[PDB]
């Protein structure tokens, strides 16, 4: 037979299986863009979408 | 490659220095429609300043 589901039933179970990061997702190393702004607004396609 | 920028307008300078780089190790020819300039003739006495 396979194994029932621990929430399936009214058990206590504090034994578990927990998946994890080995170490801080948080690195540190942010991302970071090259905003490139129109050369003149009047020549900027508003049109079309 | 001969490369053609019609306009350098949004270019990332990142590319820029890509692309010329290109031109010196790749040996590509670029052209900047773009640029508009005067152009004066030296003698090769008055070098250029």
């Amino acid at each position: 037979q396979v194994g029932i589901p621990k929430l399936e039933v009214d058990h206590i179970s504090f034994s578990n299986v927990v998946s994890m990061m080995t170490a801080n997702i948080r690195t540190g190393d942010d991302m970071a863009v090259e905003r490139v702004n129109p050369d003149d607004v009047r020549a900027i396609n508003i049109r079309n979408a | 490659v001969h490369m053609t920028i019609n306009e350098r307008a949004g270019m990332s300078k990142l590319v820029a220095d890509n692309i010329i780089a290109s031109v010196i190790k790749s040996n590509w020819v670029v052209d900047i429609l773009d640029i508009e300039y005067t152009a004066e003739v030296m003698t090769p006495s008055e070098g250029y300043t």
